[PDB]
């Protein structure tokens, strides 16, 4: 029977029957979570409620450090969670994401606290994580680290800038406590994330250019796939250094188009890969000096 | 565990939403309308009579002319009447032929034989890696195989090896070949072919042959398939002896099955899974590597492999917990894998011999020695003579 | 099978037994779907294995062949292995003396041995007999069970 | 565990109910295929559903002699397993209807439309039939003894046939190849057959197994007419062991078809045989049964037994291989060949693949030297086990 | 009588019936385990097949042979416990070991005796009748140059002298593992030579240390079989450090 | 195997383990039960002999219990036609041993002789296997009194208290069951060894003629050995029938 | 979501009317980018079926129906690739139909010689055979130099690289171009960013030490459906902790295993598939080969 005892108990509870408001506001869950947590997510799923996540949080916000350590109890609710939303129907969903931001607010390890205020993409709600990440330890160590490349990596843009929504409001305060200036804002920037793509390239190895043709229609497909396939550091630098050839051929809005993809591989690339953007916004007709701006707005993301 | 249950709340769903949209698809709701669409219905009806025989198209000719044999009477020379190509056909298949004037109308049913019925297990089991008592290595080989290929065609074409087109697995028995075999046709969610080798003899003359040949045809309009031929050996090199029907008939079901998986090349269409319980004592005729390039070859587990089966087991099972599993292990001596299934199974079943309701130390202990008993008695005991 | 409370059909081990449409070597499947339709059933598997000497010996063989594939189906197809509403009762005469088909591990889990009978069997069973059969005078069913027991029942 | 239990029940009843929707999902239109074009051809399709003289029954005439007070009429047998007699709806002929000349006829009047090809038989082996081979001595295991003695019999008749002829000798035409499975007998064959610049013609016992008792022979006497039709040739029969094998002659089985076939077979070769530079080559998979009459000399030349490749000839068909893909040079191939047993040219492929799927679990791109040991471990074991208690056999 | 059958016939295999098939007996039925040590080559014994009420002193799986030299055994046949196949093999090479002192003095080596156990199952195949003994025996001895030797025989009779060797229950198993324990550290010490045996014994553990039977022989002195009281105190403590490497 | 390569012993097994030996086994089986119990004045055997039948001369009570020597007795469970050779044979040993000891041959030493004669056979020399268990019952000064078990095969061990013959399983478990150690004395052993002689055996009354017992006592420090005639056994069966009875119906 | 994703009206309009969005919004992809590692399979299992129901309903049901269910793989992260790839595959050598290749190579991005060893040749046979117009061949061209660039550099995938269990990028610029012909010479401007990448950053992180290459962790790629999709798949599998970038959708399972070295992971695997976050007890983070 022993084996058995500990998920027949948890198994139990989430019936909820009758009562719902409870009696205890705790509830009986927390001495199971340690013992089995795969019964748990079948719980707070079920049940489906706001109130089931309260009683999760309040046990497990006490749990963190008493019971074992931080980084089993931390673990166990970023299991739980995750069951948990399919089954909310979505009005109710932001209530479950902001109840747990809480649990994860105290705790040493940020990742799933990021996710809750990503999914969201509330200004308070990721301004009030962000500083929480880096205060734990004021030395840069795991804290500073943590907070800043895991909400900064998350993305809801095309372009390599992934959010930049926290980025603005974040980066004032972390220079502030001061560790320096030039490490907070380089990690938050993009800018270690150009060093680290060019890297990677190699070993991945690479497609070629995106060249075929430089005539007839081939030559409008020809720039498009250069933009397509890297909004990275290229390979296929060789190609858009020289615009004369693949750029100016183009016809109708493919010309606009041409002057975009050029930004995509120039993207990474900008203390000295500007001056043609430039270029291109003085001279000749509006679809290329207009291609020029979207352009810029993909090197100006690097 | 936990995954699975939850893929089963999406699965609800599932079902009476699919029944709901089917309706509203198929037709009777985007009813005909269209003049390709109106006229294959509207002809097929018009020339169709009923009854209908079946036939399998022996072999076409190419002037919109072929030649079927029907169920019933003689073999049709028959006329490509409307509807399907040329191209669309190819023999070996079953096609509907209509009584009035066999022609065919067509397939698009993959064929249609009280055979092919046989061989359809088509719906997956949910019989998996690591659902399966298994040792970790054993199974890892039959995927690299038969799976990857397919899966990762990177792995194999950097490296510059050659994809096989099957694969054979042959015992000392009892090592769950055949649960090795539904494991990895559940996760490639390819159709999953499945034929006993006693049914493809018989003292009928000459039905055995087509049968063997029709597996890998019915396989291959599926495709990708895993075509599962279940002991092998029946067909082939075990006896079915030289005075039943025999004399004839082994020799030419199991060349037939030998030849085509050889052909000329490794062809490689559509992968196999063979299982055998020996090669052991069996004469040649079978396949040999490089045309299913790995064979797999189990051993008896030892005490270090025994931890890999069991652990999955201890898992169902309870209070063999309490006590540590490695103990266990080293205490009992070398035994099969279906031998080691059986000591658990067993354990369950004598608690309640016992007055007990589930396995504890105890029954467990006690299970071991009754199966080591049967084999013990079975064959040689220890110390010389 | 009054006990479990199913239908009890006597299921041969042979395989030569149809000759209805085709051998039953051939047509091992038609034997499966009516034993699961009339579900609850119990299907006695008799291969008392005193049939065979050099079968029994060997591994192969043509009796060999076909039992080991209506076997196999069993637990390919389940039903005997989802459930076991229909219980598969093999019989043979000892603990060892089987054909390699029925003795390998994953087709047993169980063996059970009965004693032969003696005077206190003897006196039970010629009881329960006696009175439907037609008792005798006086009584002497004792006398008989404690002189010698019953070879068998 | 326990909420879930009953969305399990529930589900079930559901699946059952699915599996005959599926049905339908497919499709409720009885339809298959069918485009504008066909509803032209639909109109001539009427007339011929109409009719019941169409369709068009196929037969064949076992044998020409009947023309009995009407232009010929001929014994045709429609596979209903019954005789019928012929007239004319385009013509009849001694040259229309012929001893194995299928034909088209109705229904309900048995009139001829058209003659088909004769017999069914030499149509459906033609798809399985490949011609002129390519492929070379690397390739079977590199120069191996048995090699050598197949070009004594093909390459020097059928390149200089002219020297046999004056000399008084007819030339060896004719080998008898025995032996375990995957030496590469067919390989050889054909290998030595690229060289020497002739055809080759694969021939399978077991494709054709179209029976009606008695109707095995023909097929095997269809088969050797169109070899002998190719000058310059060779015909290799695969999976002869049965129909145009060992005979029965104790049996107790109703066999009659293997026997029938062998004694056509034997018939046709012995004596004399009208071949000109067609190499005749047995083969024989099975050792357990055994066909005396074909297997002793005589009109088939010579005996050579098929051995596995030779260490030098293992060694340089495995560097061929293992050059294509990455490998680490230097190559402990040589170690573990001289220090196993002999090991033919497929097992030695097995390997390579093998080797490079054991890198691929260790993380690696390359396979490496470790990995060549592991796969040799694996394919020696494999090929050994067989047995079928040779020594029982030389006994009796 | 059929060819296969007969006792001649050297078989595709390329190598006597008899002869083959007595080496493939080697696993299951009791286990030895002999290591080598400076001051002590010590084997021990698992499984002497007593019920504790079978008397102990009957049956030998550990017989001292010599003076200095010993010898323990494992096996593979129908029927358990198999005293007999053993116990011959125990009698002949004994009295022809006391015959070697007599005819040229003093302990005699553990090499010489292995050598002649192997020829000794060797000559059998020439014999008429007679297939060779399956017994592997882990000869386990000190020469009277005192060198620690550690002797195995195989059934066709090739030996091959090892530092530490194990059959029985496996073969290939128990060797596998004594090769993780071994050291050169545990040959110098004392206390870890008998703990060597005892750690290969225990993978296949059945009731207790005082199933297990160990034995120390020096370099010129008879066998002193320590206690079955005594085998149990090393057992308590090493079977907690043998779960966690396997 | 698939066969054996065996038909002689001068030509071996197919795996190179004798199959013979466990047909052996199952032969004491078929035979009668054969049991010996421990006393601490003497040792006792009881065996069930070949004949059943009424009519017996007499003139031997030894026909499955010979006494071999002057200090040691065995018995026979098994064929009665290989006793004959092996009984004559143990005389020899048993006397061989006296010549140069002069002491009271120790029960080990005795079956250790025997035990070289019976490994030879299956060995070589073309001779078929033996087929009986001999159980073989003296005294010692340097351990007690002893029970040892022989095999066909030529294994053995010390007990002090077995059984073989009439399913050997049920047999030695029920022997041991029934055994004390240290509480015994030479009476009441052999009443209780009626007794299980009894349930081993199908019948349920068991007489004389059906069985044959035979003491071991040491007196003034000498083993005699005797089996026993008719009459006196007659008494030991009745001493255990009043139980027998109870059980009956 | 799933059951809004089955609600089809078409037999009115095909505009956009009462036409809807209905056969292009089959797929079920929004969850599938959103949320869970699980339902991304299940949703697919699906799908399979829906392609068919489009299909056999209408003929010009199946044309729409093949460019948006080629996206579903793209946007979706799949881990099935069975039936899709070779599906679109063979019906483009049947019919000339150039948007099957542009939806197609856009998947083929994701890991380029698992899937693309089938599209590259598909791409280039058809390309090559047929030409309709120099309109037709710059798409089919397109399609072709888009889907080679070998094995995961700049690999698409809808997670975060911290978690997929949050809001991914704009898929919708892909869809976009997808559902109408990209022949169009008015959509190229927005044709441009269709991206919808996810970094090809592996480093080990989430402490100071910044060392490249991170901890071994557990893979099976000899998959197409796995045991764990719990949240955190098995840490055993078969391991994997080489420097090239990890090769999912396929052999997707990463579980991050740290504990055997002592330092622990910060980062569960949450439905990660680039940056390891731990919390680092060593000044150099160990590097194996597997």
């Amino acid at each position: 029977s022993w084996g058995h005892e500990y998920v027949r108990h948890l198994a139990g509870e989430v019936a909820k029957e009758w009562q719902e408001l409870d009696d205890a506001e705790k509830a009986q869950r927390e001495p199971l979570l340690t013992l089995v947590k795969e019964i748990v997510p079948y719980n707070m799923a079920h049940n489906a409620e706001h109130e089931a996540c309260d009683l999760l949080m309040e046990i497990e916000q006490v749990d963190m450090l008493e019971k074992d350590i931080d980084e089993n109890a931390y673990s166990k609710v970023c299991l739980y969670l995750t069951s948990c939303v399919n089954y909310v129907p979505e009005p109710e969903n932001s209530a479950l994401l902001r109840c747990a931001l809480g649990v994860f607010r105290k705790f040493s390890r940020f990742p799933e606290a990021l996710r809750l205020a990503l999914m969201l993409n509330d200004m308070e709600l990721v301004e009030d994580i962000f500083t929480s990440c880096k205060d734990v330890v004021v030395q840069k160590q795991m804290a500073f680290m943590l907070g800043r490349h895991g909400v900064f990596l998350e993305l809801s843009e095309d372009v390599e800038e992934y959010e930049d929504l926290t980025e603005i409001m974040s980066n004032v305060q972390l220079n502030s406590n001061f560790l320096a200036l030039a490490r907070e804002l380089d990690i938050m920037e993009p800018k270690v994330p150009d060093d680290i793509y060019k890297t990677h390239l190699e070993n991945n190895r690479f497609g070629g250019s995106g060249s075929q043709v430089d005539s007839a229609r081939m030559n409008l497909a020809s720039s498009f796939v250069n933009g397509f396939v890297n909004a990275a550091f290229g390979q296929d630098k060789l190609l858009t250094d020289d615009g004369n050839k693949w750029l100016y051929k183009n016809k109708d809005h493919g010309m606009l188009s041409a002057a975009a993809s050029l930004g995509m591989i120039l993207l990474w690339d900008v203390d000295g890969g500007l001056t043609q953007i430039d270029k291109y916004l003085y001279s000749s007709e509006d679809y290329i000096k207009s291609g020029a701006l979207l352009a810029c707005g993909i090197v100006n993301s690097g | 565990t936990q995954c699975r249950l939850k893929l089963l709340k999406l699965e609800r769903i599932k079902d009476y939403l699919l029944m709901e949209e089917e309706f509203i698809r198929n037709q009777e709701q985007m009813k005909p309308l269209e003049e390709k669409q109106e006229e294959e219905r509207s002809k097929v009806d018009d020339l169709r009579g009923t009854p209908m025989s079946v036939g399998t198209l022996e072999e076409i000719i190419d002037d919109n002319h072929a030649i079927v044999s029907t169920s019933v009477g003689s073999e049709h020379y028959v006329s490509i009447l409307s509807f399907v190509d040329k191209d669309l056909l190819e023999p070996g298949c079953s096609v509907l032929l209509n009584h009035k004037v066999h022609a065919v109308i067509g397939v698009l049913m993959d064929d249609t034989d009280p055979l092919v019925t046989v061989m359809k297990v088509e719906k997956a089991p949910q019989e998996t890696y690591a659902d399966i008592g298994g040792l970790d290595n054993q199974i890892q080989e039959i995927k690299e195989s038969v799976e990857l290929p397919l899966t990762h065609p990177e792995y194999y074409e950097e490296m510059g090896i050659k994809p096989p087109k099957g694969v054979i697995l042959y015992g000392p028995p009892g090592t769950g070949k055949t649960l090795l075999a539904k494991a990895v046709a559940n996760q490639t969610s390819a159709t999953f072919l499945r034929v006993v080798g006693s049914e493809l003899i018989q003292k009928y003359l000459g039905d055995g042959p087509k049968l063997v040949r029709e597996l890998f045809r019915v396989a291959e309009e599926h495709a990708p398939s895993i075509v599962f031929i279940d002991e092998i050996d029946a067909i082939g090199t075990k006896r079915y002896d030289s005075n039943s029907g025999g004399e004839r008939e082994i020799q030419r079901t199991m060349l037939e099955l030998l030849n085509q998986l050889d052909g000329f090349d490794s062809r490689g269409d559509v992968k196999v899974i063979m299982a055998t319980n020996r090669i052991e004592t069996l004469d040649p005729a079978l396949i040999r590597p490089g045309r299913i390039d790995r064979k797999i070859e189990f051993p008896l587990p030892d005490e270090k492999t025994k931890k890999r089966i069991f652990q999955i087991h201890t898992s169902r099972m309870t209070l063999a917990d309490d006590v540590t599993l490695d103990d266990l292990i080293m205490a009992k001596d070398d035994l099969s894998g279906a031998d080691i299934k059986a000591i658990c199974t067993e354990a369950g079943l004598m608690a309640l011999r016992e007055r007990r309701m589930k396995v504890t130390n105890e029954d467990f202990k006690k299970s071991k020695e009754n199966v080591l008993y049967k084999k013990q008695e079975g064959t040689p005991e220890g110390l010389y003579l | 099978a009054h006990h479990t409370d199913c239908t009890f059909i006597r299921v041969s081990g042979s395989e030569l037994v149809q000759k209805f449409i085709g051998e039953g070597a051939r047509m091992v499947r038609e034997l499966f779907v009516m034993a699961r339709e009339h579900a609850p059933s119990i299907i006695f598997m008799d291969e008392i294995d005193s049939i065979g000497s050099s079968r029994l010996e060997g591994g192969s063989g043509g009796d060999s062949e076909v039992q080991r594939t209506m076997l196999e189906l069993l637990n390919q197809l389940d039903g005997f292995e989802a459930t076991k509403n229909i219980k598969v009762i093999m019989a043979t005469n000892r603990i060892d003396i089987l054909d390699s088909a029925l003795l390998r591990p994953g087709r047993i889990d169980r063996k059970i041995e009965f004693p032969p009978p003696n005077e206190e069997a003897r006196l039970d069973i010629l009881k329960i007999h006696s009175r439907k059969m037609n008792l005798t005078r006086g009584i002497n069913l004792r006398k008989i069970a404690e002189l010698m027991p019953g070879a068998s029942g | 565990q326990s909420t879930y239990s009953r969305q399990i029940k529930q589900v079930e009843d559901d699946i059952q109910q699915l599996l005959k929707k599926i049905n339908e999902l497919t499709g409720i239109k009885e339809s298959d295929t069918g485009l504008a074009p066909p509803a032209l051809w639909d109109l001539a399709a009427d007339k011929q559903t109409l009719q019941s003289e169409q369709p068009l029954q196929v037969a064949r005439c076992t044998k020409i002699i009947n023309a009995d007070s009407e232009d010929p009429k001929y014994i045709i047998n429609v596979k209903q397993f019954a005789k019928f007699v012929v007239d004319l709806s385009d013509q009849v002929a001694p040259t229309d209807i012929e001893e194995g000349m299928r034909v088209g006829v109705d229904r309900n009047k048995y009139q001829i439309h058209i003659p088909l090809p004769p017999k069914i038989d030499p149509t459906v082996t033609m798809m399985q039939v490949e011609e002129k081979p390519d492929v070379t001595y690397s390739d079977v295991g590199g120069c191996k003894e048995q090699i050598e003695k197949l070009r004594e019999v093909v390459e020097t008749p059928l390149l200089h046939p002219e020297r046999f002829v004056n000399l008084g000798i007819e030339p060896p035409k004719g080998v008898l190849l025995f032996g375990p499975p995957g030496t590469g007998k067919t390989l050889c064959a054909r290998a030595v057959a690229n060289r020497t610049d002739a055809c080759f013609i694969p021939v399978i016992g077991s494709e054709l197994v179209q029976k009606y008792v008695g109707e095995g022979a023909r097929m095997v006497r269809e088969l050797f007419e169109m070899a002998r039709t190719k000058k310059a040739c060779l015909i290799f029969f695969d999976e002869i062991d049965a129909i145009g094998g060992a005979r029965f002659d104790d049996g107790a089985g109703g066999d009659n078809e293997v026997q029938r076939t062998m004694l056509e077979l034997i018939n046709q070769l012995d004596g004399f045989d009208p071949r000109g530079n067609i190499k005749v080559l047995m083969a024989t998979n099975r050792p357990d049964t055994l066909d005396p009459a074909l297997m002793r000399p005589g009109r088939l030349d010579r005996k050579i037994e098929f051995s596995l490749p030779d260490l030098e000839g293992r060694t340089h068909i495995f560097k061929i291989h293992a050059r294509s893909m990455s490998v680490e040079r230097d190559i402990r191939f040589e170690l573990l060949a001289r220090l196993c047993p002999n090991s033919t040219g497929a097992e030695i492929r097995s390997v390579c693949t093998e080797a490079g799927m054991f890198a691929i679990r260790a993380r690696r791109k390359i396979a490496t030297e470790k990995d060549f040991l592991e796969a040799v471990n694996k394919v020696i074991k494999s090929y050994a086990k067989f047995s079928a208690t040779p020594r029982y056999m030389t006994y009796n | 009588m059929s060819y296969d059958r007969a006792i001649t016939v050297f078989s595709p295999d390329g190598h006597l019936f008899q002869v083959e098939y007595a080496q493939e007996a080697v696993k299951k039925g009791s286990t030895a385990v002999g290591v080598r040590g400076r001051d002590i080559v010590v084997l021990g014994v698992e499984k002497k097949s007593v019920a504790k009420l079978q008397d102990e002193r009957t049956v030998r799986k550990i017989c001292a042979l010599d003076d200095n030299v010993c010898m323990a055994f494992a096996v593979v046949a129908s029927v358990s416990g198999l005293t007999a196949d053993a116990r011959i093999v125990i009698n002949r090479a004994r009295v022809e070991c006391q015959s070697h002192r007599l005819t040229v003095g003093d302990p005699v080596t553990v090499e010489y005796i292995t050598r002649y156990i192997a020829s000794l199952k060797q000559r059998y195949t020439q014999s008429n009748g007679r297939r060779p003994f399956g017994i592997s025996a882990l000869i386990v001895g000190f020469d009277f140059d005192g060198t620690p030797r550690l002797y195995q025989t195989d059934p066709s009779g090739t030996y091959h002298a090892w530092k530490a060797n194990a059959i029985g229950r496996g073969a290939k198993s128990v060797r596998e593992f004594l090769e993780k324990n071994y050291t050169d550290d545990a040959i110098e010490t004392d206390d870890l030579t008998i703990k060597l045996v005892i750690k290969a014994l225990l993978e296949v553990v059945q009731s207790g240390g005082k199933n297990i039977e160990l034995a120390v022989m020096r370099r010129d002195q008879p066998l002193k079989i320590l206690s079955p009281e005594e085998i149990e105190k090393y057992v308590a403590e090493i079977e907690k450090e043998k779960e966690e490497n396997e | 195997m698939s066969r054996r390569y065996d038909s002689r012993t001068t030509i071996f097994s197919p795996e190179g383990r004798l199959y013979q030996v466990e047909y052996a086994m199952e032969a004491i089986g078929h035979a009668g039960t054969c049991l010996g119990i421990l006393a601490n004045d003497g040792v006792l055997l009881a065996a069930e002999r070949r004949n059943i039948h009424k009519l017996l001369d007499e003139v031997f009570f030894s026909e499955k219990i010979y006494k071999l020597n002057e200090d040691m007795a065995c018995s026979v469970a098994g064929i009665t036609s290989d006793a004959n050779v092996l009984t004559n044979e143990l005389r020899l040993i048993a006397q061989r041993y006296l010549l140069q000891y002069q002491e009271p041959i120790p029960c080990e030493q005795l079956v250790t002789a025997l035990c070289d004669i019976k490994q030879a056979y299956t060995q070589f020399g073309g001779k078929r296997p033996f087929g009986v268990s001999l159980l073989y019952i003296g005294w010692d000064k340097h351990y007690g009194f002893q029970l040892y078990q022989s095999d066909p095969s030529g294994n053995y061990g010390g007990w002090k208290a077995t059984c073989i013959g009439n399913n050997s399983a049920a047999a030695v478990s029920m022997l041991k069951q029934d055994y004390k150690e240290g509480e015994m004395t030479l009476k009441s052993a052999l009443a209780l060894a009626v007794k299980v002689l009894n349930k081993t055996m199908d019948v349920s009354k068991l007489s004389a003629e059906k069985v044959e017992i035979a003491t071991l006592t040491r007196e003034n420090g000498k083993t005699v050995i005797r089996v026993l005639k008719q009459k006196e056994v007659e008494q030991l069966i009745k001493k255990h029938e009043e139980e027998e009875a109870k059980a009956e119906r | 979501l799933k059951v809004q994703q089955l609600l089809h009206i078409c037999s009115e309009h095909f505009d956009s009317k009462e036409k809807e969005e209905d056969k292009d919004k089959k797929e079920k992809k929004d969850k599938d980018k959103k949320e869970a590692p699980a339902d991304m399979g299940a949703h697919q299992g699906v799908a399979v079926l829906g392609i068919a129901l489009i299909a056999m309903g209408e003929e010009i049901g199946a044309e729409m129906a093949l460019r948006t269910f080629g996206h579903l793989l793209r946007y979706g992260e799949p881990t099935l690739r069975r039936a899709v790839p070779l599906a679109l595959a063979l019906i483009s050598v049947s019919n000339p139909r150039l948007n099957i290749l542009d939806t197609l190579s856009k998947f083929s991005h994701d890991a380029d010689p698992e899937v693309s060893y089938n599209s590259i040749f598909a791409m280039g046979m058809v390309g090559s055979g047929t030409n309709n117009a120099r309109l037709a061949a710059m798409l089919r061209q397109l399609a072709q130099y888009h889907a080679k660039d070998p094995n995961n550099l700049f690999m698409v995938r809808l997670a975060q690289g911290l978690t997929h269990l949050g809001k991914g990028t704009l898929t919708l610029c892909p869809y976009h171009s997808d559902r109408q012909l990209m022949s169009q010479v008015a959509v190229a401007g927005l044709l441009t960013v269709l991206v919808s990448f996810l970094d090809v950053r592996n480093i080990i992180l989430g402490k100071s030490h910044y060392v490249l290459y991170g901890l071994v962790a557990a893979m099976q790629p000899r998959m197409l459906v796995t045991f764990d999709e719990e949240l955190r798949p098995l840490p055993v599998s078969v391991r994997v902790g080489q420097a090239v970038d990890v090769v999912g959708q396929a052999g997707k399972p990463k579980t991050i295993t740290g504990f055997q070295t002592h330092t622990t992971p910060v980062l569960l695997a949450h439905g990660e598939r680039a940056e390891l976050a731990t919390e680092e007890f060593l000044p150099v983070t160990p590097i194996l080969e597997g």
